[PDB]
């Protein structure tokens, strides 16, 4: 009766289903912005409905008056906060104003509670994060040690701005930002430079530090806390090439070594032992679960489909089925913008062609298998929905925007997979995402969920109502939280990465702890799903006297050691020889004539060389050699220019083309180093399997590329009046008639392009790459959502919904190919390794055997190097200092330094300079006293260990230091000499890896990795240098637009490898890209007389930009992940091996 | 909201905005509202948030201003029975295009 009805329906699954619909559809309420009225007693049917919940459970178990209730499940405690807070607040008063709206999300994360297989995976994400604890602390030591170097050194560098003159005064003309130079509308105030190779300033605008900080304030080198937010924002490179841009441009452009190590320290090991040890903790989980599971209608029907069955199944039909498929892909890829109907009707007939032969063999192959006894292969069923929908949407002509079904022919290419494995590999993976996984990505998607509506009740009122302080026209930007569509963009937007430009507008409107932690949640949070995900789908998918006489000398010639040392020295100075190629080479004439020289006996000593190889070799010999081949190639370029420069035609379309050649000769140097020749025979070995794969995803990629051009390409096209770059609104132009009655009128509306488009199938697979690397996709996604319609003016988020068009993309085109990529790429790199026999490929021979003295030298420890001080006062002293009382206080001390170092900031008082100052006099000699001691009670040796060593060094570094601090005020003096001299005392800071191991272990891994990242390194730098000469001849003159400025450009060598850097991560080369697809009026001008040069033209050819970018992307691509393998194999076999 | 005041008496009826970052002068008016009629009650200006309202209309000598929070809050003396309708407080920001009304409070005087 009383107890019996409760406990029976308690578990039964019909009230846990009842529950679990209720959890949903208030999910789906809470969705809203501002619910109406009516919604309010839905709410309040919702808190009885879980009121009644929660009493069937006290009901269960508290009957009777029984000492307690349900108390001992976490989960029961957040059902009982959640009910609590509803029925404490329906008390009328809880603050009025009300800033508790939030803590209602919460009855949505009851969803993990009922979901039946949700539990486990949380408990295992977590079981995951346990194991990333010295990871944690080792990256916190490293960001705060280099946020320490970047503090002083960019002390207050940030602030520097370029002050004008005026029409007793001071500390009040610097300031009110209307004295200082606004770069044309970018509300930020540009940067100076008193320095030479810093940032310049125009006529009359002196370098003087006074304002605020770059972007709202937030961005500065000083009150080492934002020392770290900046270095936390260089760790994961987001928008990092801003920070790097302002700070070479106020510190000067020889700092960008503290940015090259940064960057390759922070942005690279750290990341890297993050996957790792996630990777770790992963496979071992699921190697632990294996193990633990390891212990007359019908008469007539059948003789007319006799005949017809026995047609198709012996011939080569369903080889045409392919061929026909393959060929309508052609014809619908054949798609563009422009087209003549004398194009469009063959495109018509050819896609009425090929639904008419599709469906008569669907209708015709269907009566040899019986319907129903038809549906039943799998492969069938999705024929015939794609026939069946082809038909349909055929005699329909009326979906307005709704065209999308032209693009459901599409899908019919994935009939490939019967034959194509790997396109089936890729099917197999993007279908086990919502299978074995689909809990997984539910556990992904709630949490986008709950994330999305927590940002949208927080900060969403905010957003409106300080509109204008994150504005120019008082209204809300690209990305907001206010509904909910825009904040789950946000959060898409922070789990791809870019998370900091959208912070800044967050902390500007709503406070900076609060956006501050919840940003960082996500970020942290959301990133350690995705990337479990990643790696769960991925671990589990794959679970004569004379003549022979002189042909003896040529040979010990060519072998002599001499020889290839002074050949190599030949090319190496040939090589350089093209870096002195800038704009300023036609204004020496001292160096300008002695490198024609040079370019003419490096020619003939380099044809000197092939002809004794030629002789002393023999063709057989030579031309079977792929080095000699590439060797022999350049020389022959070579001789073709220099025959044409010697007959007589001098200047001609080719030959002017053929001196940029010449930026090919480095290449001579990779058959002479081995470890740039060890890489390239580690990439030529496993390219095949990269090509393979490559067809797949550049398939996959030409389905979304036809996509986005029916969906898009025509619609980019925008009228701005060139004044102001202004985009011209639906109600003064709407279409084109209406713009070219505009210019008809004489007025200044430019009918544009986005330049970076969908208007083809090759511009297709361009904006495909900007989106895909999330470099550039802001622009393309601006216009697309804009998209109003072919030939009418675009307005601002009418087509809104598109959105999702990019984010499916960047679902299936870039997490699952990447994940079938890397799934391949461990395949064969297994299969190659076991191949070798040996171990460490990208290493040379010299170098394995200086690897393995360093691994003995990892696995050993000191015995009793102490035989004691005799017998003195000595005897006592080492009995007092060599305690681990004494060992633990030193470091203390250290870490008492570490934070009165912390305390440093830009514009401090003189008092508190002073007292600093002295306490770090204090702690120098008390680090002094320590060693001096320690000298007494060790006074045989002191110098076993290198530990102690370093002490000695790090001592007698911050002793000098200290010496010449009164030098500076006596002698030779510069300040920027001051901060630099004065970054020894962080010699101190690094004593604190003595005494946490396991830290060590990591950067033990690091001095591992080393040897085998050189030669990797050194094959970057000469593709790098490979392509700045090819820029700094083609690039060195283009306009200088969004990404091209006096200070990151093509012109000189220093100012191309700072640019080449850059995009070497593949970041910002979208700007870098934009002003060279220029090509003519009114964008350019053609015929420009500018300075310096006979060149004139002021923008490059964008085929040759465009190859340029997409090839260097590429490379460096490759390059970086064989680094990134070199790192994690390395840090696999450490792990396992201890 | 409602309001209830005895005839005779006096009423405050509130008015307070705030501003995230500050404003430059902002315009005020408090409007009633019956089935019959319309009035402009008091009309003002602010220069900025740090200043005192300026009045430049008033159109009932039983309306005065309270005086300072953002506050344009205004008390209503000796209430007649014909003070019974709908009063509404506007404030507008010429420089951030913006108009805000405030919920109409709807004044019953009683006997
Ligand atoms: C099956 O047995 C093989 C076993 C090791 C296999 O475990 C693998 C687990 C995934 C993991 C950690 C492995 C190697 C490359 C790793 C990738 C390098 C890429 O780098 C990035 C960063 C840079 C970007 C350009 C894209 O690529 C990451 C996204 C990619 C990455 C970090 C994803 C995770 C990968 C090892 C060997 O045992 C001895
Ligand atoms: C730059 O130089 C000017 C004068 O040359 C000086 O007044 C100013 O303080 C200097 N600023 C910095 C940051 O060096
Ligand atoms: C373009 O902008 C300028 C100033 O921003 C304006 O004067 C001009 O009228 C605009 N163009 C047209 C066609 O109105
Ligand atoms: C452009 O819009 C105007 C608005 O009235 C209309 O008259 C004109 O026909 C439209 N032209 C096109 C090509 O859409
Ligand atoms: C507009 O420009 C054309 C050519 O630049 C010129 O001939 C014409 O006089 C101008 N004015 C008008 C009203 O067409």
């Amino acid at each position: 009766p009383l107890r019996k009805i409760a406990i029976k329906i308690l578990v039964h699954s019909l009230f846990s289903m009842l529950i679990m619909c209720t959890i949903l559809t208030n999910c789906v309420f809470m969705t809203m912005s501002n619910p109406p009225d009516w919604t309010k007693n839905v709410e309040y049917t919702f808190t009885g409905i879980y009121t009644f919940e929660s009493l069937i459970k006290i009901i269960a178990r508290g009957f009777c008056l029984e000492d307690f209730t349900f108390l001992r499940d976490p989960w029961n405690w957040l059902d009982f906060t959640v009910i609590t807070f509803a029925y404490v607040t329906e008390f009328v008063d809880l603050g009025n104003v009300s800033a508790l709206r939030t803590f209602r999300v919460l009855r949505a994360l009851k969803t993990i509670s009922v979901i039946p297989g949700l539990k486990t995976i949380v408990g295992a994400l977590i079981q995951s994060v346990k194991k990333l604890s010295d990871v944690m602390i080792l990256t916190v030591f490293c960001l705060s040690v280099f946020a320490l170097i970047g503090l002083q050194l960019f002390m207050g560098n940030l602030r520097n701005k370029c002050i004008q003159w005026p029409p007793f005064d001071w500390k009040s003309y610097i300031q009110d930002s209307r004295y200082h130079y606004f770069l044309e509308g970018f509300l930020d105030a540009l940067l100076c430079g008193n320095s030479s190779d810093a940032g310049q300033c125009p006529e009359g605008y002196m370098c003087v530090k006074a304002g605020r900080n770059p972007n709202y304030g937030y961005t500065s080198f000083d009150t080492f806390s934002w020392a770290f937010l900046s270095l936390f924002r260089l760790m994961t490179q987001d928008f990092w090439e801003n920070l790097y841009q302002l700070t070479l441009r106020a510190a000067g452009k020889t700092y960008m070594i503290f940015f090259v190590l940064v960057i390759f320290l922070g942005s690279f090991y750290l990341i890297n032992l993050i996957l790792a040890v996630v990777a770790m903790a992963y496979e071992e989980q699921n190697q632990a679960t294996l193990e633990e599971a390891e212990q007359d209608c019908s008469p007539y029907w059948l003789k007319v489909k006799h005949v017809v069955n026995l047609v198709v199944m012996d011939p080569f039909v369903d080889l045409a089925i392919t061929i026909c498929i393959v060929l309508n892909t052609l014809f619908m890829a054949m798609e563009h913008y422009p087209m003549t109907d004398h194009f469009n009707n063959v495109l018509t007939v050819g896609n009425l062609v090929f639904t008419g032969i599709f469906t008569a063999e669907m209708f015709l192959k269907i009566i040899a298998m019986d319907p129903y006894y038809y549906f039943q292969e799998g492969w069938n069923i999705f024929d015939g929905f794609i026939v069946t929908l082809s038909l349909v949407e055929l005699g329909l002509a009326n979906v307005e925007g709704l065209s999308v079904l032209r693009s459901f022919r599409l899908l019919r290419v994935f009939k490939l997979a019967k034959s194509w494995p790997t396109l089936n590999m890729l099917i197999k993976i993007i279908g086990n995402s919502v299978g074995a996984l689909g809990n997984l990505t539910l556990v992904l998607a709630i949490i986008v969920f709950i994330f999305a509506v927590v940002g949208m009740q927080l900060f969403g009122k905010s957003y409106k109502d300080c509109v204008c302080k994150i504005a120019s026209d008082c209204q809300l930007p690209r990305w907001h939280m206010n509904d909910f569509f825009h904040s789950f963009l946000i959060v898409f937007r922070v789990l791809c990465g870019e998370w900091i430009e959208t912070m800044w507008d967050c902390m500007e409107v709503a406070g900076q702890a609060m956006c501050l932690t919840v940003f960082m949640m996500v970020m942290v949070i959301g990133n350690l799903v995705v990337l479990n995900l990643f790696l769960a789908l991925l671990l589990s998918s794959f679970s004569g006297k004379q003549w022979w006489n002189l042909r003896r000398t040529c040979f010990r010639i060519v072998e002599h050691n001499w020889f290839e040392t002074f050949i190599v020295f030949m090319i190496l100075l040939s090589s350089g020889a093209l870096a002195f190629e800038d704009i300023y080479i036609d204004q020496r004439k001292t160096i300008k004539t002695m490198l024609e020289y040079a370019d003419k006996v490096f020619t003939y000593i380099f044809i000197l060389e092939m002809l004794l190889k030629w002789v002393a070799y023999g063709y057989q010999t030579y031309f079977t050699n792929a080095w000699c081949w590439l060797d022999f190639l350049i020389v022959d370029v070579s001789l073709v220019s220099l025959t044409a420069n010697a007959l007589g035609y001098s200047e001609l379309g080719a030959i002017k083309s053929l001196r940029t050649l010449r930026a090919l000769r480095p290449l001579r140097a990779l058959s002479r180093f081995e470890g740039m020749r060890v890489v390239v025979n580690a990439l030529l070995g496993a390219i095949p399997s990269i090509m393979n794969v490559l067809l797949v995803c550049l398939i996959f990629w030409l389905i979304f590329s036809i996509m986005g051009v029916n969906l898009f390409a025509g619609k980019f096209y925008h009228c701005i009046n060139t004044t102001t770059g202004d985009r011209f609104d639906i109600e003064d132009v709407n279409n084109h008639t209406d713009c070219l009655k505009l210019i008809e009128r004489n007025e200044t509306a430019r009918w544009k392009n986005v330049k970076v488009n969908f208007d083809n199938v090759g511009f297709g697979y361009l904006s495909l790459l900007q989106v895909a690397t999330f470099k550039g996709w802001m622009d393309i996604m601006y216009a697309a959502v804009d998209s109003r319609n072919v030939e009418l003016q675009p307005k601002y988020e009418e087509s809104l919904y598109m959105y999702l068009y990019f984010v499916i993309f960047i679902i299936f085109g870039s997490f699952f190919t990447l994940n079938l990529f890397i799934g391949v790429i461990i395949d064969n790199f297994n299969q190659q390794k076991k191949k070798f026999g040996g171990q460490d490929i990208f290493m040379t021979e010299e170098q394995k055997k200086y690897y393995n003295a360093m691994k003995k030298l990892g696995s050993k420890k000191p015995q009793k190097p102490i035989p004691r001080p005799g017998n003195k006062f000595q005897g006592m002293v080492f009995d007092f200092v060599t305690r681990q009382v004494f060992d633990i206080s030193i470091m203390i001390l250290i870490c008492l330094n570490m934070v009165t170092m912390m305390v440093e900031t830009d514009d401090q008082s003189e008092y508190v300079t002073t007292i600093l100052s002295r306490i770090n006099l204090v702690f120098i000699v008390l680090f002094t006293g320590e060693c001096v001691l320690k000298l007494i009670s060790l006074r045989h040796y002191y110098f076993t260990i290198g530990w102690n060593i370093f002490d000695f060094v790090v001592v007698i570094l911050s002793i000098v230091g200290m010496f010449l601090a009164e030098l500076i005020e006596k002698y030779f003096v510069s300040p920027t000499l001051f901060r630099v001299i004065r970054l020894a005392r962080i010699g101190r800071i690094l004593r604190l890896i003595k005494g946490a191991k396991g830290i060590r272990t990591l950067l033990f891994a690091l001095m591992m990795s080393l040897p085998a990242l050189f030669n990797i390194g050194l094959l970057l730098f000469l593709v790098m240098f490979i392509y700045a000469i090819f820029g700094m001849s083609n690039f060195a003159y283009v306009k200088r637009e969004v990404g091209i400025d006096d200070m990151f450009n093509f012109e000189t060598f220093g100012n191309s490898m700072i640019c080449l850097f850059q995009i070497t991560t593949s970041a910002g080369w979208d700007g870098l890209l934009a002003p060279i697809l220029n090509s003519k009026p009114p964008d350019c001008d053609p015929n420009k007389v500018n300075p310096g040069s006979s060149v004139k033209g002021d923008c490059g050819n964008p085929s040759v930009g465009i190859f340029f970018f997409v090839s260097y992307i590429i490379i460096s691509f490759l390059v970086v992940v064989n680094m990134y393998i070199a790192v994690i194999l390395e840090n696999f076999s450490v792990a396992t091996e201890e | 909201t409602d309001i209830y005041a005895v005839n005779g008496t006096e009423i405050l009826l509130p008015c307070t905005f705030s501003s995230c970052f500050g404003f430059e002068d902002l315009h005020f008016r408090w409007t009633y509202n019956s089935s019959d009629a319309f009035k402009i009650l008091i009309e003002g200006t602010v220069k900025n948030e740090k200043s005192d309202p300026k009045v430049t209309l008033k159109d009932d000598d039983r309306i005065t201003l309270v005086g300072s929070m953002n506050n344009i809050s205004i008390v209503l003396r000796d209430l007649e029975f014909s003070d019974t309708g709908k009063y509404t407080c506007h404030v507008k920001n010429p420089k951030e295009n913006n108009l805000q009304h405030h919920a109409t409070i709807f004044l019953q005087v009683v006997d």
